[PDB]
């Protein structure tokens, strides 16, 4: 009934509606994503300004689409459920149809095309929500990261974050992740992530939400416990630093 | 239509030297009952078309409509339609036998034999013929039901090939033409002694014969007739 | 702007979001092909946003089918389903007639899409990307085509499109001529890519591809295409 | 071709429904109606203000029934009432009766018609009903009940009330007035008292409407044999009675 | 129709017949029976004509299309499922079809799959499809074994082939030959049965049934 | 203008369409194509325009049957759409009648299919004009169709840039060409000079003119390249 | 209880020679045991020098042959022009009967022309598609009693070079286009002899790289 | 035509913001307060009735809190009849899920597709978004007593307490600030109270102007809605008043 078109090409060659969700994306808490030897790393912010919520029913930023791949969103909460149960569905249709698991690239690139769609169809608004996607192909030991943008467009990035203060976060990765020697092991990859974070989230550990995800269906999101733990250590390297300096 | 119900019997016709003839009795029957007398089933369309019509009357009298709705919608915004842009025969079977082949696809058929006779704008002879099946053939000489297995032997002494057309007399054709509904009026309980006979000559235009009657019929024979073998009297 | 309809005409006579789109094109990626009687070439600007990101996902070239290639220039986002159409276009044409489809009857067939927007079924918007489809037909020979969100295609024996179009058409204008080879058309590819790229143009923000009667549509590469920056490089040394 | 598929109803950036608001006041400017709940019955009456004296006011119904056991009353705009109880209506025989066999109670009704009212404020191409309605209703298991229905598709419990240009008035009177031992014909004198405060002409029976949800009338009924089917509750007043109940106030 | 597909040592074998009838009268002996839907996925028929090559080569274009999505072969499961699906939604519709799929993937290996209009889907070692689909499976499991060499495997679907075509009097013609390993199929010849019969007669010393 | 330009569905205060206008307007900013029959044969001579000099002359000249063809001016994927629908329409007559479709029919249902977009809410109305050459069972036929729903039939006429040049030539050449019956080497020529009547700083070439003839007996044929070197 | 199928008889007969086709057909239209027309041609000329025969229910043949004709004015109209192969013709074909595949055309297909190659072609359909590419291939009533006539005079079987002691199969060549004039006339007679939908008049069509010609002879009208 | 008069509901601010979600945010503020808070034992809903008249039936007066099935409640914040509809909805939906599976909905399971609803109607349609803001108690046999909230944006949230409608702020910050992990079911009722009372706009927090509700638990959970004494009882009970 209502196809009233929403994004259209403005004068200047720019679809505002498109450009406006983008900034919707930027208002959201921020979300990042690095790539080590053999895990990928998904970090997230928690909103500090809430402190009565109960973390054991409150969705959490970082949403398994199948066994073996996550995807975390910056920006609306409900356009990402939106996103996050169609991939579902299309991972279980794959599933269903190819009797072979989803890669990484499709499960993105079916995000992308439903972006995309949302971009270019009358009646409907863009998703106001950016999109890290993670995991690895199966039977593959090959670490695969992702993002998918409101406006269609998704790319992989061996380290990537998203949302508000993106542009600190990015930054801290462009500098600190040498492509030649990405981290080794786990630890060094969830260390870098909790650093990459906490450049922004000035708060702590609480507001830092982690997950981890490796080879063969292996996802785990790490506990406030050992977030605190890697924030601490960073913390006494800090201050390692500060005093060698004396 | 699943089944016919008021229905027309044979439609008999065939090409001469200048034109063609068709004929058609007056009959609809309702079965075994001759219920309708006085029942025209050559449709005169044009002055140079005649469309014979036998099978379910009720869908003789939708073409019937159908031929009217199309002379009409040919008269649209056509300042020719009376000369070089007028319906032709061809014209009138392509459409006729267009529609009996999709109501035949569509398990809702048209229930008829038609036989579109006519002449074109260049004086050729055009006689064509399509039933409920969408069957299309063209012959010197057409009929349909009775008439195909009767008419046609004895049509066909006249003209057994194109080269035996140019031969062909009026006279010659609509003699035969008679000849033929008397035979059919002798051997088809189907049948009416009153029939209609349409000329379309490339000359004289369209000529059309109504409340004809078979005259000439052979009875007195039948005075000889005893028994049905040994009786004698 | 948005107080008139999506299909309304300028009173100059253009379709508005035509013309914006055809906009939004020019602030869109580079991407150049040229065509020779020994085979086409198509090269693209990849663009990356940053060093992070893996310069390998820049799939801004494109295979149709074994004889039809495409490259990208614009929003790259909207260019996914023109390609699917293409494919689809091409494979049925293949299923219905035991042949492959013309270059051109393929290029016609994805400007059809073009104007098919407005409020059976309309997209909002027209597309925001334009094309370059590159490929091999026995009627024809080689063809490159030129393909618009305005449903309009043309035949060039080189275009350049998105950003800087005009001094490389300019200089394509220049430097082509009937009888260009393949490796001459590879370096003269590169170098408008180099000349009209900000980055110094490696075998990581540009890709270069190739359409030839023997082996179809093949994108090159990294390690082909650096020996040929290489070989541009002395070529334009010793000049 | 209805291309408004489109809200009509939206939100005003200062957090306001401006169609809900306008029709509200659409209301305001209604004529006085106003419902008293009793002990033992409900009345609902209102004001026949009629557009010409050469027009039979007998001939439309300000008051008009929903239900053997729940009637209706308004104020606002007349031909969006009449749209409504006929929708009232049918929607009590679909919804209810052809499922349970027996007529809803007054709050489900209630609630049908309020959902149908609250759809005018949210669909596309339409505006909010330009009407309020007082509904007093008769049901087995609560007994007799008042209620109020808004242009917003909200409807409030009364144990009486009023709506329409006298509205404020005739609240303080009933508030002052009522109490929660008032027999039937208590609560129509109540209510003659508030009608008379709130007009200025005439007022007799044939000047005003008065129904009530009383008892059940079994002379009403049309039809004698089954004990379990009684006469309807609903019943409106005749101008006589009215007349006579005028003559001792 | 008599269609026959193994795996062994040296990849798989398949062998078709090639005689299509409409009824006692011998349509064709000219029929292909494999169809050949990429340098690496081989489809036999068995049933209907139209029926099997339509959906065959549809199911070549639908592989072509995965192919240029996925930038990556289709998988032998894969293929043989999306024939699987299209005949289960044409279920009861009046499709009459066997095929078998046959391919060799890195991921799976060389993989043979069974595929009927009933919407049977099965993944099997040995298989054989048509109305002589009893002799062939008979002088199969009879002379079979994993450790075959290449020229005995291709002899052994040839003479399974060649019993169908004498026994059953609707399988006939000449038979089809293909071999698939790591790098396709190959085609390994097209062998009339009449002469044939002769040659294995003469160099086995078998069927001795027949006067000759 | 202002207020009143938005639609197709809405009139001027005095009662004009404006986007029609628009849409005509597109037309006068393209290519020159000129149309002159005789009582025989019909010619359309069209300048096909290209964007620079590496690309090719888009094409201007579209067959609908093989006895009827236009010329376009103006937008091409509406040209496409109208010679699709009208390719259509030929069909359809020699299938179900087993006729050729007459010009004067063809331009009555292009004028109704435009009007179906100059009255309606959402879309926009077509943005090309045509010229259709054909020969039916009355002989020879020229028509000019624009896309406000007006088709007229001429002896001769022109349309695109400078269109005024040829169709003054067509004026003043009338009584010559319409007698040019069963010649048509001189129709053709006579269509070249109508066709450069209408030319500034330019010159005819084999790569620019495209040619289409029709006629008695001759069915639609269009001459591109080295066909119409003979003429220039 | 209304039939919408019916038998019209009739038959047909393809060959393909070294640089030449050639599709025969009689022209009997009947029904049952009664004549309808002795002229009805069912051979036809479909351009692109590509000859078409649809043999058997009469309105689906003249359907089929129709709608193959709009498919090749409609592949010139979207590909330029370009000249419709005899294999894609093949295709295009498959792909129409097989649209009805659940209410067939009940005609036996059979086209016929030159190959890219430039070589003589022919191919035959059944009724819902399944189409294959061959040399010679009866088709419609008499189709059984020629088929195997053509199986030994053009593809010489059971002909065995004469001495050989059985061994040296009769040498397969190409054969004339007079000799395979002379071996369609012979099988139309023979099928105007034996069945009796078959007769009045025999007309073949000859393609060859110069275009499609036309030769009509005679048959018996018993 | 009719393009001049779409409001274009589901559109984007300049700043990636939703207009119509935003004005529904400030009428639902513009509302009644409505405060949930879990404890260990129980869950307690309090609302404040903003229509206020001593004419009101408050007995058959059901405007803030509603019942979804046996085991879910839901306080509103916001227009009432759209709240009622997407209750009608949600009950709808609980029942269809309890015939699939022949248990009871999850909690969440419900929540989220009323959010999805929310979003839908604020990014398609042209239709405005609903006015109304909920809380949901529930109790369910995976995470036990659940306290969740939902806006017209289509986001919902967890809580271990919460509150929705007018002067949230201060009553978040008093909740905080009151709040224990440990506490009981009667501590949160008096919390509630105690929070309702001084963040109330009105004189003094009266029965008349109050719902409640507790979610309490044998294996079997009572859902008890309070009735006017019940609450004035519990009001004098609680020293918010004395009589
Ligand atoms: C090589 C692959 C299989 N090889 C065969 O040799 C198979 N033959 C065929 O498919 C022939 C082809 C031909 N050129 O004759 N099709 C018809 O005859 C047609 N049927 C007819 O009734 C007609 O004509 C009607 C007048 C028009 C449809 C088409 C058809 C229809 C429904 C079917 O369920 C089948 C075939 C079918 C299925 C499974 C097995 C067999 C079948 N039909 C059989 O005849 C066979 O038994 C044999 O196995
Ligand atoms: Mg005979």
């Amino acid at each position: 009934g209502y196809d009233r078109a929403l994004s259209i090409f403005s004068p200047d060659g720019h679809i505002f509606q498109v450009e406006y969700a983008l900034e919707a994306v930027k208002r959201g808490t921020c979300a990042v994503g690095v790539k080590g030897k053999n895990c990928v790393v998904l970090g997230c912010e928690r909103r500090s300004t809430l402190k009565l919520q109960d973390t054991r029913i409150t969705p959490s930023k970082v949403s398994k689409i199948d066994s073996h791949v996550v995807l975390s969103f910056s920006g609306l909460n409900a356009d990402s459920r939106i996103l996050i149960e169609k991939a579902r569905v299309e991972a279980q249709s794959h599933r269903l149809t190819l009797e072979d698991p989803v890669t990484v690239e499709y499960l993105t690139r079916y995000v992308a095309g439903v972006q995309q769609r949302y971009t270019q169809s009358g009646g409907v608004r863009p998703f106001g929500v950016s999109t890290l996607i993670a995991g690895f192909d199966p039977r593959d030991d090959e670490p695969k990261l992702y993002q998918t943008e409101p406006s269609g467009i998704y790319s992989s990035w061996s380290a990537q974050t998203i949302g508000r203060n993106s542009k600190t976060v990015r930054e801290f990765l462009e500098k600190n992740y040498d492509r030649k020697e990405p981290p080794a092991t786990v630890e060094e990859c969830v260390k870098l992530t909790v650093r990459s974070l906490l450049e922004v989230v000035q708060t702590g550990a609480k507001n830092i939400e982690i997950t981890v995800v490796k080879p063969d269906s292996d996802i785990v999101a790490l506990s406030s416990e050992e977030i605190n733990q890697y924030v601490t250590q960073i913390e006494q390297e800090k201050q390692e630093q500060q005093e060698q300096d004396k | 239509t699943q089944q016919p119900i008021v229905t027309g019997t044979s439609v008999i016709s065939m090409k001469y030297d200048n034109g063609v003839i068709i004929a058609a009795d007056n009959l609809g029957s309702y079965g075994s009952l001759l219920r309708f007398n006085g029942v025209e089933r050559l449709i005169p369309v044009g002055d140079n078309t005649v469309v014979g019509i036998s099978g379910d009357i009720s869908d003789m009298q939708h073409i019937e409509r159908l031929l009217k709705d199309l002379v009409t919608e040919n008269a649209y915004d056509n300042p020719l339609a009376d000369a070089e842009e007028a319906l032709e025969p061809s014209y009138i079977f392509e459409y006729l036998a267009t529609v009996m082949y999709q109501r035949r696809s569509k398990m809702n058929p048209l229930w008829n034999a038609i036989i579109v006779a006519g002449v074109q704008s260049n004086g050729d002879q055009f006689l064509r013929y399509v039933n409920l099946l969408g069957v299309t053939y063209s012959s010197p000489t057409l009929a349909t039901g009775f008439g195909a297995h009767m008419a046609n032997p004895l049509l066909r002494k006249v003209v057994d090939r194109e080269s035996d057309i140019p031969k062909t007399t009026v006279q010659v054709a609509e003699e035969a033409i008679v000849n033929a509904m008397r035979v059919l009026y002798y051997r088809d309980a189907r049948s009416s002694r009153n029939f209609s006979l349409a000329i379309i000559d490339k000359n004289t235009g369209l000529t059309f014969k109504k409340n004809l009657q078979v005259e000439n019929m052979k009875w007195d024979f039948a005075k000889d007739i005893k028994g049905y073998g040994t009786q004698k009297i | 702007e948005y107080d008139r309809g999506v299909s309304t005409f300028s009173p100059e006579g253009r379709l508005f979001q035509v013309e914006y789109s055809l906009e939004a094109i020019k602030l869109g990626s580079t991407a150049i092909g040229i065509a020779t009687k020994e085979g086409v070439v198509l090269g693209v600007e990849k663009r990356a946003t940053s060093p992070l990101l893996e310069s390998d996902s820049i799939e801004k070239i494109v295979e149709i089918d074994r004889h039809i290639g495409c490259a990208m220039s614009g929003l790259t986002a909207d260019a996914r389903s023109m390609i699917e159409h293409a494919r689809t276009a091409a494979v049925t044409h293949n299923l219905y007639y035991d042949e492959d489809i013309n270059v051109e009857s393929l290029t016609q067939s994805v400007c059809d899409l073009a104007l098919r927007f407005g409020e059976e079924r309309l997209m909002s918007r027209p597309f925001g990307v334009a094309l370059l489809i590159a490929g091999h037909d026995a009627d024809d020979g080689y063809q490159l085509f030129h393909a618009e969100p305005s449903g309009t295609f043309y035949r060039y024996n080189a275009k350049a499109i998105g950003s800087g179009s005009e001094g490389a058409q300019a200089e394509l204008l220049n430097e082509w001529h009937s009888s260009l080879t393949l490796k001459e058309a590879e370096l003269l590819v590169l170098k408008i890519l180099k000349q009209v790229m900000e980055e110094k143009l490696d075998e990581n923000n540009a890709q270069l591809s190739c359409i030839t009667k023997q082996d179809g549509f093949k994108i090159y590469d990294n390690e082909k295409t650096a020996e040929l920056i290489k070989e541009l490089k002395e070529k334009e040394a010793a000049e | 071709t209805d291309r408004y598929s489109f809200s009509l109803t939206t939100f005003s950036p200062s957090g306001k429904l401006g169609q809900i608001d306008y029709a509200l006041t659409a209301v305001k400017q209604g004529v006085t109606s106003l419902g008293i709940k009793a002990t033992n019955g409900v009345v609902i009456a209102t004001e026949k203000k009629s557009s010409s004296p050469l027009a039979m006011s007998e001939t439309l119904s300000k008051v008009s029934l929903l239900t053997p056991d729940i009637g209706a009353v308004y104020s606002g705009m007349g031909p969006d009432y009449r749209v409504l109880v006929d929708k009232s209506r049918k929607v009590a025989h679909t919804s209810y009766k052809r499922i349970y066999g027996e007529y809803p109670p007054t709050k489900l009704l209630v609630s049908e018609v309020a959902k149908i009212m609250q759809e005018a404020t949210q669909s596309g191409g339409v505006r909010p009903f330009g009407v309020s309605l007082l509904i007093a209703g008769h049901d087995e298991f609560n007994g007799f009940s008042l209620y109020q229905v808004d242009p917003s598709g909200s409807y409030f419990p009364w144990k009486a009330t009023a709506i329409g240009k006298g509205s404020v008035a005739a609240k303080t009177f009933l508030e002052k007035r009522w109490n929660d031992e008032l027999e039937l014909e208590d609560a129509i004198h109540i209510a003659l008292l508030t009608l008379k405060e709130s007009v200025e002409g005439e007022f007799n029976g044939d000047t005003i409407e008065l129904a009530i949800i009383g008892d059940e009338n079994p002379d009403l009924l049309g039809y004698t044999g089954i004990p379990t089917d009684k006469g309807p509750r609903f019943r409106k007043l005749t101008s006589q009675e009215i007349n006579d109940r005028l003559e001792a106030l | 129709t008599t269609t026959l597909a193994f795996r062994f040592q040296g990849g798989i074998i398949v062998a078709v017949d090639s005689r299509a009838t409409a009824g006692n009268w011998v349509a064709s002996q000219t029929v292909k029976k494999v169809i050949e839907i990429n340098p690496f996925l081989l489809g036999t028929m068995a049933g209907g004509a139209a029926d099997c090559q339509f959906w065959e080569t549809w199911l070549g274009s639908q592989c072509r299309l995965h192919e240029l999505r996925e930038k990556e072969r289709i998988s032998v499961a894969a293929a043989s499922k999306i024939l699987s699906n299209l005949v289960y939604q044409y279920k009861g519709a009046g499709l009459s079809m066997g095929t078998m799929i046959c391919g060799y993937t890195r991921k799976e290996g060389p993989t043979i799959y069974y595929v009927d209009s009933d919407g049977t889907r099965l993944k099997g070692d040995i298989f054989c499809v048509g109305s002589g689909q009893t002799f062939a499976y008979g002088v199969l499991d009879s002379n079979y074994k994993w450790d075959l060499s290449v020229e005995d495997a291709l002899y052994l679907g040839k003479r399974s082939i060649l019993a169908a075509a004498h026994r059953d009097a609707y399988s006939g013609g000449s038979v089809n030959l293909y071999h698939v390993t790591e790098d396709g199929w190959i085609y390994h010849g097209n062998h009339d049965v009449g002469e044939l019969f002769w040659k294995v007669k003469e160099e086995e010393g078998s069927f001795n049934n027949v006067i000759g | 203008r202002n207020n009143y330009d938005g639609d197709t569905v809405t009139f001027s205060p005095t009662g004009r369409l404006f986007q029609v206008e628009y849409a005509l307007e597109a037309i006068k900013q393209g290519s020159v194509t000129v149309g002159l029959r005789s009582n025989t044969h019909a010619v359309l001579v069209a300048l096909k325009r290209n964007a620079d000099e590496l690309s090719s002359y888009q094409k201007k000249i579209i067959k609908c049957d093989e006895h009827m063809g236009l010329s376009l001016a103006g937008l091409a994927p509406d040209a496409r759409v109208l010679s699709n629908y009208l390719r259509q329409q030929c069909n359809y007559s020699s299938l179900v009648f087993n006729r050729k479709l007459a010009v004067e029919r063809a331009g009555h249902l292009l004028c109704d299919k435009a009007q179906k977009n100059t009255q309606s809410y959402g879309g926009r109305p077509y943005g090309v004009g045509l010229l259709i050459i054909g020969y039916d069972k009355s002989g020879a036929h020229l028509l000019e169709f624009q896309p406000s729903g007006n088709v007229t039939e001429l002896y001769g006429t022109a349309i695109g840039a400078r269109s005024q040049g040829a169709k003054t030539y067509l004026e003043r050449t009338l009584d010559t060409f319409i007698k040019i019956d069963g010649n048509p080497d001189e129709l053709i020529k006579a269509g070249v000079e109508a066709i450069s009547q209408s030319l500034r700083d330019e010159s005819l070439t084999v790569d620019n003119l495209s040619i289409a003839i029709v006629g008695k007996d001759t069915p639609f044929t269009i001459y591109d390249g080295e066909a119409v070197a003979k003429y220039i | 209880q209304f039939n919408p199928y019916g038998d019209n008889g009739g038959t047909i007969l393809g060959i393909a020679g070294e640089d030449f086709a050639v599709l025969a057909g009689d022209t009997r239209n009947i029904t049952d045991y009664s004549i309808n027309s002795r002229y009805e041609p069912k051979v036809f000329d479909c351009g692109d020098n590509i000859v078409m025969s649809a043999n058997g229910f009469a309105a689906d043949g003249d359907a089929l042959v129709k709608r193959f004709k709009n498919s090749v004015k409609w592949y010139h109209f979207d590909h330029n022009d370009k000249k419709l192969s005899i294999n894609s013709a093949a295709r295009n074909i498959q792909h129409l009967l097989y649209g009805k595949r659940f209410f067939p055309y009940y005609v036996h297909t059979i086209i016929a022309g030159l190959d890219e190659d430039g070589k003589g072609a022919v191919y035959s359909f059944d009724p819902v598609g399944s189409y294959e590419r061959e040399q010679c291939r009866a088709g419609g009533a008499a189709a059984s009693l020629i088929m195997p006539f053509l199986d030994n005079q053009v593809n010489f079987k059971n002909q065995y070079e004469p001495g050989t002691n059985g061994k040296v199969k009769k040498p397969l060549k190409y054969l004339s286009v007079e000799e395979v004039i002379k071996l369609v006339r012979d099988s139309f007679t023979s099928a105007t002899e034996r069945h009796i939908q078959v007769g009045d008049g025999l007309e073949i069509l000859i393609v060859t790289k110069d275009g499609v010609r036309k030769e009509f002879y005679e048959l018996k009208r018993d | 035509g009719s393009r001049r008069y779409d409001s274009r509901t589901t559109i984007f601010s300049p700043e990636g913001r939703l207009y119509q979600v935003e004005y529904a945010l400030e009428s639902i503020s513009h509302a009644g307060t409505a405060i949930g808070i879990m404890a260990s034992d129980g869950i307690v809903l309090a609302a404040e009735r903003k229509v206020t008249s001593t004419l009101l039936e408050q007995d058959t007066s059901t405007e803030k809190l509603y019942k979804l099935n046996d085991k879910i409640a839901v306080a509103v914040a916001g227009l009432t009849a759209d709240a009622e509809i997407l209750i009608n909805t949600a009950r709808i939906h609980a029942q269809n899920y309890l015939k699939t599976y022949n248990e009871d909905i999850p909690v969440e399971i419900l929540v989220r597709r009323l959010s999805d609803i929310k979003q839908g109607y604020t990014q398609h349609g042209g239709l405005r978004p609903f006015g109304v803001s909920f809380i949901y108690a529930g109790y369910d046999d995976r995470y036990g007593y659940q306290l969740y909230t939902s806006n017209p944006s289509g986001n919902y949230t967890g809580w271990k307490a919460i509150s929705v409608g007018a002067n949230t702020s201060a009553a978040q910050t008093l909740l905080q600030m009151d709040y224990k992990d440990d506490m009981k079911v009667d501590d949160a009722i008096e919390l509630a109270l105690k929070t309702l009372s001084k963040t109330t706009d009105s004189s003094a927090l009266t029965y008349d102007r109050l719902e409640f509700a507790t979610i309490r638990k044998d294996g079997e959970v009572y859902q008890k809605i309070f009735k006017p004494q019940e609450i004035k009882d519990i009001l004098v009970k609680t020293g918010i008043t004395k009589k």
